[PDB]
């Protein structure tokens, strides 16, 4: 009600990730790959 | 069935038994050099062609 608002319990916490990926499924509006090599290579 | 395999990251070799390519390429030159030298030279002379009468005592 209240002290939930105030504190936070010890060793409950969160993290955070991290990762690469590819987004497929565009109208024409991706990368240009000619300048992102990575792309392509991926 | 094989382990888990990522989709996007390169083939790089993980563990034992995997295969990797090698471009031998060594080019390694070395060199030194050294020297010394010294020299010297004299030469003297003096010589009394004619010698007056009053200094022929010497």
């Amino acid at each position: 009600e209240r002290i939930r608002d105030l504190t936070s319990v010890q060793g409950v916490r969160e993290n955070s990730l991290i990762g690469y990926g590819l987004v497929v499924g565009l109208d024409g509006t991706g990368d240009q790959t000619t300048q992102t090599p990575f792309t392509t290579q991926t | 069935n094989y382990g888990y395999q990522p989709l996007f990251e390169d083939r790089r070799p993980r563990n034992i038994g995997d295969t990797l390519t090698i471009v031998l390429q060594e080019n390694v030159s070395a060199s030194k050099s050294s020297s010394a030298n010294a020299s010297r030279d004299g030469k003297t002379s003096f010589g009394f062609d004619t010698v007056p009468r009053y200094l022929q005592g010497l």
